[PDB]
């Protein structure tokens, strides 16, 4: 989960 | 109604990059180091006017206590059984953290296992990951201080909740993996880097390595077991098959959903884990996705998106590889995305499908893909589930927008598979009854139509009268789907409101096509789709443009930002939410290199010129109309914020501030608060989260003129  | 003024903000006129040929002023670019003088006094003479504007009215009080009031209820998640024993999360109500419980059967006492709550004074130390080892009786977890990604990795014995001295430092976007032997953890750490490692530091992201820590010794002796050293953004993820004979690796780049999949048979280590394994390359590209369900022996059942935009179950088998021998054994739907699989009690599957933005959970079998079972759900959201393959039940956590939800309980070794209600928590206060969701699906720009669920009270006249608060996101295939959400639906109740979601192109909602429609080129389709909500509810007369408010974090940031630029004479309010707004520079800083797959990267010309045609802090500009103005503006970010490091907001709001804010005609403010020991939101404690619904929803009260109704 590193997505904006 | 504007009594105060907007600080000083030096431009720096000099500094000007040239992109390809266009000149680029970036006049606030000094605001990108959080660390000077200059910012830090920046910041606080923005949160001097910002704090008195929202604390002005009561209703901020009202909203606070309302909140408070309302969001007191009891959260649980599911059950999940480890080894023997079972564990869930709860919150009696209003704890800034919720607390991991522990009980040796269903029937049996449960005692507090991990508290969060006292690891710090305010509640802003979180629970960001965790692994069980395989037999349940170690416990390694994730810890992140003032809601940085950056975590802490602690250890536990879990007879008797016993600290070890096992800690592992660097740990960001990492997996946890236990082997099955119970020796160590695989985790994934980054090199050693100048300056701060705590959340405030931009610094790019890049040699994400994955390591082994055998427990009981010092994180120095972690064995190295894969490295990308020529590839510096590829990101592998370990985990171990079922059956724990295989390391499974994932290397992602960027956000799409694909992934390269290399395994290693840990048997066939010469002399167990010693240093980089024998990875077998399975697939060695990064054209599909390829997530772990199960495997019995070499055959290994994947969920996919390769030929399959809306996923598929395929079997690999390891000893007969290519693809063209593959099986498919649950076969793409026509539209349903199939959203996540799971297997449970050896030989079932559990499949969540999304259908036109709804869920269903539905239970397969493993060895033909043919359905079982249908368990049946009222419209919402699957948001939580156990049930692994050793296991012989699941539990299953559903909400909607209109109730907090339930937990369903299901003993899979019944011949007749009847899942019970085992948690149900209703709100007092707010009487589902008293509202309804709609669905409808509007026409965008193209044609295209778009889904947007719509919860109201009921009998209101559609006569343009009602403020109201239209959501979106539309980027990273991430679907939108309906949750319970206690400061919206007092919007509703206490403030007359009406509340909309817009499933805008870029997300997940129609699987890969609908995510591929709203990236790149494309971009320009999701601010399109969300114009054409907002027109749809002032066209049907659930709103009008003066009371009407958009909000949208992160690259939902980016959306209302965007529109606010475009379309001004659309909204009354806009809040964006820790928001990427310099997108010439995003992929510079943290881990914004990792968003290129759906925004482009400036360094390319062609992606420059369709950045340039929309990026918020670069499309600043009075509305020619002497009539229109900006919409009030409240930009919220938090100085801790490393994944959309805070810059973004500084200087999209110092433009705002100059550009808009000087003009005569601008009466809306243009304001930013920066909060502390925060960041982008996950792990952020319950009194954090009440203060900023109370002050979003003071902003919009204020703005719009709205009477607080009791």
């Amino acid at each position: 989960g590193f997505e904006p | 109604m504007l009594s105060f003024q907007y600080p000083d903000v030096y431009r720096d006129e000099t500094a000007i990059q040239d992109y390809h040929g266009h000149k680029v002023c970036d006049p606030y670019a000094w605001l990108e180091d959080p660390d000077s003088e200059q910012t830090k006094a920046f910041v606080e003479a923005q949160n001097k006017i910002t704090v008195p504007f929202l604390e002005q009215c009561p209703i901020r009080g009202l909203y606070k206590e309302r909140m408070t009031e309302l969001y007191d209820y009891p959260k649980y998640s599911c059950h999940f059984k480890k080894g023997k024993r079972y564990f869930y999360f709860y919150n009696t109500g209003l704890q800034n953290q919720r607390v991991l419980y522990v009980q040796d059967s269903l029937e049996g006492e449960a005692r507090v296992f991990l508290d969060p709550n006292i690891l710090s004074d305010d509640g802003t130390v979180a629970l960001r990951g965790y692994a069980f080892s395989e037999d349940g009786e170690y416990f390694a977890y994730g810890l992140s201080a003032s809601g940085s990604d950056w975590v802490t990795i602690k250890f536990m014995k879990v007879d008797g909740a016993k600290e070890l001295p096992d800690v592992l430092e660097r740990v960001k976007f990492s997996c946890m993996a236990w082997t099955h032997d119970g020796k160590g953890m695989f985790y994934n750490a980054y090199p050693q880097q100048d300056g701060k490692s705590d959340g405030t530091e931009t610094s790019t992201n890049l040699h994400q390595k994955l390591y082994y820590h055998v427990l009981g010794t010092d994180q120095s002796e972690d064995i190295l077991c894969a490295e990308f050293p020529d590839e510096p953004k590829w990101m592998g993820g370990a985990e171990l098959s079922d059956d724990g004979r295989y390391v499974l690796l994932s290397i992602r780049e960027g956000c799409d959903p694909v992934n390269r999949l290399w395994y290693c048979d840990l048997q066939q280590e010469s002399n167990g884990i010693t240093g980089i394994l024998k990875w077998v390359k399975l697939i060695d590209n990064f054209e599909g996705e390829y997530d772990y369900v199960t495997n019995e022996g070499t055959v290994f059942t994947f969920k996919t998106n390769r030929h399959s935009p809306n996923y598929r179950l395929i079997n690999i088998d390891f000893t007969d590889p290519e693809e063209s021998k593959w099986k498919v054994l649950v076969p793409e739907h026509e539209k349903d995305v199939l959203e996540w699989v799971a297997c449970v009690r050896s030989n079932f599957l559990v499949l969540c499908y999304l259908h036109d933005v709804k869920n269903t959970l539905q239970l397969h079998d493993l060895a033909t893909g043919a359905l079982l079972k249908i368990f049946p759900l009222e419209v919402g959201s699957v948001v939580g589930y156990s049930g692994q393959k050793k296991d012989t039940e699941i539990f299953y956590q559903f909400t909607s927008f209109l109730s907090p939800g339930i937990i369903y309980h299901c003993d899979l070794t019944k011949e007749e598979l009847e899942p019970r209600v085992f948690r149900e928590v209703t709100v007092k206060g707010i009487d589902a009854s008293d509202y309804q969701t709609v669905q409808i699906f509007y026409p965008s720009k193209d044609g295209t139509k778009i889904p947007m669920f719509i919860v109201h009270k009921k009998g209101i006249k559609l006569d343009g009268s009602h403020p109201a608060f239209l959501y979106g996101y539309g980027g990273f295939n991430i679907s939108i789907t309906p949750n319970y959400s206690v400061s919206r639906l007092i919007f509703v109740r206490h403030m007359g409101g009406v509340l909309a979601v817009a499933n805008i192109r870029g997300g997940g909602e129609y699987g890969e096509t609908w995510h591929k429609g709203g990236i790149l080129a494309n971009k320009q389709n999701c601010f399109d789709d969300f114009q054409c909500a907002a027109e749809y509810l002032i066209k049907e007369g659930y709103t009008s443009p003066k009371r009407l408010t958009i909000n949208g974090g992160a690259n939902g940031g980016l959306l209302v930002a965007t529109c606010a630029n475009q379309r001004p004479d659309l909204f009354g309010c806009v809040i964006a939410q820790v928001g990427v707004m310099d997108m010439l520079k995003f992929h510079k800083y943290t881990i914004g290199h990792a968003w290129t797959t759906d925004y482009g990267c400036s360094d390319s010309k062609q992606h420059f010129e369709w950045l340039i045609k929309y990026s918020p802090l670069h499309n600043v500009k009075l509305p020619e109309a002497d009539d229109i103005q900006y919409p009030s503006m409240l930009l919220l970010t938090a100085d801790h914020d490393d994944r959309v490091v805070p810059l973004h907001s500084l200087k999209f709001i110092a433009t705002l501030q100059y550009i808009v804010g000087r003009s005569r005609k601008q009466n809306n403010p243009l304001l930013i608060h920066v909060d502390t020991k925060a960041g982008h939101g996950a792990g952020k404690p319950t009194a954090k989260v009440i203060e900023e619904v109370s002050d979003m929803f003071a902003f919009i009260a204020r703005c719009l003129n709205i009477d607080w109704i009791p």
